[PDB]
């Protein structure tokens, strides 16, 4: 009820969002950086060949860590809906 | 006996009802479409039932242009109050949308302005957070109290009106921007530095950067930055509400 | 007591205001607003054909207001039907349990505000509050509680869209709409975490707590 | 004092008039002296008129309430 | 104001019809009282008078500000009343129909207005 | 006292005036919502 | 003992008011209509087939699915009541049985348990002890959940097509094109080459 | 056996109530309307032809297409009824036959089989005896499938134009130039040059 | 032969409902608003003038265009109706002829031939004998085609501006600059300096002649 | 003076066209188009809500019509009570300030075009322009004025965007999009100069 | 095998037979056929009117329900 | 080729013809014509009223159908 | 444990037994059984009529309230 | 039922008037029977008893020789009075029912 | 033009209403030469004309709203 509680639940929510999005974004960033440094080493420059492995890497990311995200988000939503009638004002 | 003078009761219960309902249809949270219409009408009716007997009853006939002028006056007062209150949520929405646009969340607006493809999800997040905060600080009760109080300042009876006063509400349009920047000044600045940092990376070996490494990094950085910045809005939320409220009090009179 | 013609007239007239009682004096209001907000949240503004939501809300309200109705029947309707309490006293006797429910859930700040707006004297205890003060205080408290519940409901369905948009943007697919991708995932979430049992139980507790 | 109070007062007055006419009619049917058929019949007439007035007031009042609840907000 | 002024003529005519019928009923009631001159009012002149200047009362025992004129007797009577029953019952029936006419006109106008306020 | 002639006439007016007020407000509210439902 | 004919007429003509409510809450109309709305959303176009066509088609599908229950009601309740062999109340009680069985067969256990908890029910016992006022909301909740389960997996192939087209377009280089615009004709192609309507009706009917 | 006059006019008014449903689910209105909506979406102009204009065009096209069926109903069914030669029941039965034949001509055997198997109908010898309750949903489903086929096929030339302009812009290095702004005028030019409106209406009429 | 007053009133009030349909399918309105719907797209601002402003401007332009037709209908048909020298049936027969001529002059022969063939009509001796059931949809089709022609032609100078601005941006190495936002103010410049609105309305009015 | 019921019918009917009066007769279109173009200028098509822009335009319209409202009150509102003039003649007298305003804000070319569209040859004087010719001409003039003001607003933001892109290119960056960098600078320029109040002052001066 | 159209047809036909029987009975009574009583004629006429009004009310309820079902936003 | 406009015109002409015949018969009866009876005049007027009411109801249903069809979102 | 369906069933029973009692009293009075009075028969019939009008009015109010509640949009 | 309580008094009065009417007509019919006693009921007491019958002998006025105590004039007046009161009770009961009806009609 | 025709129609309807009201007012005063049946017929004709005007207004307003709701 108190504004501290409101800001705490908002912060925890958006940290949950950060945890959900961090693996995919980080994998894409690492793949892009690796392809870019390889291009710099080989002196190859086309703006389209960096887009190819990124999709494959990010799609594999759901294969490997997808169940973890799905279990984390469901637990968050379940706990939020269960604690809903105790943060009422 | 058995009089029950109907015109007196109608004129006593009508104009306060018009003003209360005009505020209801525009005041934030009380004007959201999710409320059924009958609930809003009943709330206005009950508030008028509580308030009207204490006020001096007017005697202008409903079949006169004076009644039209009165109705216009009540509508103007109600919509002015509701809109001046809504300005704060407009400012919060502006700040959120700008943080989200510097996230690169909706890049299609820079190439196709207004092309049916826009999702200010951060703007919605902070808009609903602001609504929750407004509910917590009991702003709506204050709104109702001030709607009642504007009678003593401005009675139902037709009274003369002023000018630059309207400008004030229109000039409040500046606050939405000004205060909006005050909510976005820290985080955007660091994001700016991040983009500057990305520029330094592009000053190295040409191409092979931006649109491939900049977007995920800046997205994650914006996410965690403004997640940490969330505790900051509440003092600014109270500041915005106080600004709107005392501007309303000063200018309505 | 009144003549039988007057009693029949009053009964028939009072039968008119049933929607008003349901909307402004009952749990129905904060049993709907939540449903409308949730429907706005999932991205399907039609989905449960309204009527369905209205029927579910009616059944929920009937299950929730059961003790109040039971107390009214045992204290007011039963003596009135047995010619022990007059028609003009059954209403007063039955308006008290509803008034008490209306209090158990009505916040204070609203009570203080509407006690000030009526220019009434000090109310040292809750036993001095009339219905003219409790009615709009209860209405405002119910509106605020419903909006709080709906606005904490809204957060996960926007979180999913946020993460979907960020993931789409990592790979450079800037022209893919995020809402179309997020809607199936929002439906999947609301399926997984017992979307309705948890919401139903949370609302029912929200009343009995 | 209030509108609900005024309506309650009107209902009580109408019911009291009807009960008075009914009681006088029962007293006349009882055979008690001093009660004239003229007064009984006139009082029944007045009670019927008062009942009809109450019915009309209720009809209008309900119509006005339905009109207000149709108002757009 | 405008609606009040538009419906004022027929309303006042109907009120004057009611008062005239009260007077005629009083004449019929006193038809066998010895020494009672029948009373009646000039409807048109009193109607114009009430429109130009609003209705007024002698007291308020209360009674209207109408001029109670005496009816000319038809034939003499030893008791000394001028209530001739044929005249009384003809005026009663005529006033009845004219009051019903006023009710019809006023009701038609009020519907003719609810029709407009009906969207 | 007040007769049915006056009671009914004032009752009807009041009904007429209330209906007029309701209709005029409905027109004003519809116009306002049409203006605000715009697209800028 | 039997009701008077005037009472029977009053009850019969009053009960027709709950016909839309019966059709929506108690029959298969809700699930079919929700699935149809979700499928339009999934097609990429929000209002391609008018609401009228979908509503009529859902009504026909509901009638075809419920025809065995209607036949059972007619055999048990309507026919012996119309021949003046049973009373109205007993006919209604007898005819509530096949509809109760139909509602139970598609009811989630958790929904029934929760709504029995909220109705203070204690020793329930046989599946043939659940009252109508408890069974109905549980059936509605189960129908909503099942419709959502069907919709979110109906969404899958169109998301696959959208993602594949967007990935191919952006990897090829044309990142300024709107993928949905190019994807919509392919969604229609997939729907017509699979016989999406016929197979969807088959699946919806088989879901019972 | 002939219905009394009051029953006849009750039936007539009740049937007139169901007019939009008959237009949507028994005539060619639905397919034309779906194709028109898809075509409007295909040009990149979501609101260029107002809905009322397209609805009127579809209504007129439907009237022209169904003129032979209406003529058959008039000559075979309505005319004897108007001259009191036959009763209303037999007139309706005779008028059903041309409309069914038309609906059977434009239905798919697979959908008819699906609805027959779903409704547990006994074996039916030939197209002569197929209930309307079976034929109507099958015809609606076939119309939906055919409309989607036509729309998906129509979507092709505009896709060609979009792809060629996007490729031309991309091969010039113009990385941040969106192709929709350049493609829309050329889509309009393509549709104008081929006499698109009359050609598409003629194609829709010829398919019936 | 004249219809009764009740039937005349019924027919008049019934035909009053077809006013939007008559306006769209029989008057100039269809060609105007559609062009506006495209012009706001060419300028790069889908918001543009508000929808209601454009609709009312189209309505006024339509009235100005049909002023001669309306005057001819008023003179030939409605004036004897008001002055009692004609019936309702004969007035309906006579007043449509100028409007039929107006529709025919803007009707492409190919569409008219298509709808004849599709109605299986017999040999029409001359324009004067063309049925309204054949003239209406053909007129609507030709109207749509003409509106699309005008819109595509309108789309030209803004395409010129966009191409020139994009070429200038790319020739300087400023590849990452979206040219739409830069070229929008120059499109507004072009529409302002040349007096785009007045020129366009004059062109439309002259096109109908 | 005609019947009261007919007066009620006409009044309620004329109440329907209130959006038409606000859009076609007042200046509301100009402010709304200026706000839309300004929003398009900053690069954020949803930063202030459409509702807020509409309400701000409404308040600006009310102020800028306040002199015309006062003239209407003097010529129509007051004498309708003293009954020196009333009914349709008083309505026309009250509408006269609206003409004067719309004559002031209308260009001559639009009026000339709409006159030759109505074959009104003997329209010689400039205070007897009929409403049918005055209204659409006024709307077109308002559209032109709003577009001109929008371009004038566009100029500084376009300059800022061009400057940011040029410095990015000169500094060596060839891939960084200049819109992301230039957006906060656009906002800080808009706030620092207090763009909003000067914009409203100029709009009020623009009449 | 239960068809709602079949039941509607059956009820409509039954109403029609009642109306036709009452009409024929009144016809025969007017022609002075012995064995027909006026009271039975009026009673059967009133029963026919009651049946037709019941059909009217059922049709009104069904049409209203169909229009409420058919106007929902899908 | 059956046209709906022709059928509507025919129905309107039939309603107008019945109304005109009833009006003419009533006018002739008022003028003291011998071979016209009051019962026939009243019955013809009632039949014309019934026919015109049927026309009004059919028009209402047709207008409702048209306004429902033209309110689509295509 | 109150039951709205149970209360409606009890009220409908009250009306139906009142009507049946009046009907059986009329039955016995027509059959000629001693002890039944005509004024009592008429009074009981009128009481049953009043009870049925009570039921009809309550039905109207309940149906109107239900329709207005169910016509609302969330 | 509450409806019975409102109409109980008038129904009982009407029934008692009918019974006393039958008794008076029996007295008229048996005027010529030698040894017949004229019987009557006390309306008010029996109305009390039913709301919360016993026959009372009429006091003879003239002594006849055959033992018949029925007097024509007395019972003719009583018969006319009972008819009038029965009509009045019918009027009152009908007015009450009509009021209860117009309360409901709408 | 069109506004002129609407103004003429409204003027005719109001003249109808005024004539009926004046005739009824004169008849109320007892002025000779005015009969009750003529008064009632004129009142009913005025009511019919006013209802026709109301219906025409409703149809025109509905048509205007339908036209102005189009998506350009």
């Amino acid at each position: 009820m108190t504004p501290e509680s409101v800001m705490m639940m908002g912060t925890e929510a958006m940290k949950v969002a950060l945890a959900l999005a961090a693996p995919l974004l980080l994998v894409a960033l690492i793949t892009g950086l690796i392809i870019s440094i390889l291009q710099a080493a080989t002196q190859i420059n086309e703006m389209t060949l960096s887009f190819i492995p990124k999709i494959v890497a990010v799609f594999i990311a759901i294969i490997v860590a997808g169940p973890w995200m799905l279990n984390l988000l469901l637990d968050y939503v379940r706990t939020l809906f269960s604690n809903l009638p105790y943060i009422i004002g | 006996v058995t009089s029950e003078q109907w015109l007196y009761w109608l004129h006593l219960y009508f104009w306060p009802l018009l003003r209360v309902l005009a505020l209801i249809s525009t005041a934030p949270i009380l004007s959201e479409r999710a409320i059924p219409k009958r609930v809003k009408l009943g709330l206005g009716i009950m508030i008028t039932l509580v308030i009207a007997p204490s006020l001096p009853a007017n005697d202008t006939p409903l079949f006169s242009i004076a009644a039209l002028w009165l109705a216009m006056q009540q509508i103007l007062i109600g919509i002015a109050l509701g809109f001046t209150m809504q300005f704060a949520f407009a400012a919060v929405r502006t700040a959120g949308e700008f943080i989200g646009l510097q996230m690169g969340l909706s890049f299609a607006t820079f190439v196709d302005p207004g092309s049916h493809l826009n999702m200010p999800v951060l703007a919605r997040i902070m808009d609903m957070l602001a609504m929750l905060l407004f509910l917590t600080f009991n702003g709506h009760l204050w709104l109702i109290s001030l709607l009642v109080d504007t009678f003593h300042t401005l009675p139902i009876g037709s009274n003369p009106v002023n000018s630059n006063a309207f400008m004030a509400l229109a000039r409040a349009g500046g606050l939405i921007f000004l205060n909006g920047l005050m909510l976005a000044l820290p985080v955007i600045t660091l994001l700016l530095t991040l983009n500057l940092a990305l520029g330094l990376l592009n000053r190295m070996a040409p191409q092979l950067s931006i649109f491939v490494i900049g977007f995920p990094l800046t997205l994650t950085v914006g996410i965690m930055l403004m997640a940490a910045l969330m505790p900051l809005i509440a003092p600014f939320c109270e500041h915005l509400f106080s600004e709107i409220f005392n501007l309303l009090a000063d200018i309505v009179s | 007591s009144w003549s039988l013609s007057v009693q029949t007239l009053v009964f028939i007239t009072s039968l008119t205001f049933l929607p008003a009682i349901l909307l402004m004096m009952t749990s129905f209001t904060r049993i709907i607003i939540v449903f409308g907000l949730l429907r706005n949240a999932l991205g399907t503004p039609s989905a449960p054909p309204n009527q369905v939501l209205l029927g579910l809300a009616l059944f929920l309200t009937f299950f929730i207001m059961s003790p109040v109705i039971d107390k009214i029947y045992v204290d007011a309707y039963q003596p009135f039907s047995e010619q022990k309490i007059s028609m003009q006293e059954a209403l007063d006797k039955g308006a008290q349990p509803l008034r008490a429910f209306m209090l158990r859930q009505t916040r204070e700040a609203d009570l203080a505000l509407f006690a000030r707006l009526a220019n009434s004297g000090p109310l040292q205890g809750p036993e001095a509050v009339p219905m003219r003060i409790l009615l709009p205080a209860y209405v405002t408290s119910e509106l605020k509680t419903a909006f709080q519940i709906g606005f904490t409901i809204f957060i996960p369905f926007l979180i999913i869209d946020l993460v979907i948009a960020s993931v789409l943007m990592a790979l450079g697919m800037m022209m893919v709409p995020p809402a179309t991708i997020a809607l199936p995932f929002k439906l999947m979430l609301f399926v997984l975490v017992d979307g309705w049992q948890l919401l139903m139980g949370s609302l029912a507790q929200s009343f009995y707590s | 004092v209030s509108f609900a109070g005024q309506l309650h007062a009107a209902l009580d007055r109408i019911s009291d008039r009807q009960a008075a006419a009914r009681v006088q009619a029962e007293k006349f049917t009882l055979g008690e002296p001093g009660i004239a058929l003229n007064d009984v019949m006139a009082d029944m007439q007045k009670a019927s008129v008062s009942m009809q007035m109450g019915i009309q007031v209720r009809n209008k009042l309900v119509a006005a309430y339905q009109e207000v609840m149709s108002m757009q907000v | 104001d405008r609606l009040d002024a538009a419906l004022r003529f027929q309303q006042e005519a109907l009120n004057l019809r009611a008062q005239r019928q009260e007077i005629l009923a009083a004449n019929i009631a006193n038809a066998d009282t010895p020494g009672y001159q029948a009373r009646d009012i000039d409807f048109a002149s009193e109607l114009k008078k009430v429109m130009v200047r609003g209705r007024e009362e002698t007291g308020g025992v209360s009674s209207p500000a109408v001029d109670l004129l005496y009816r000319v007797p038809d034939q003499p009577s030893l008791d000394g009343n001028t209530v001739d029953m044929d005249r009384e019952r003809t005026q009663f029936a005529d006033n009845s129909l004219k009051y019903q006419m006023g009710l019809t006109v006023l009701g038609s106008q009020l519907k003719g207005m609810m029709n407009v306020l009906q969207g």
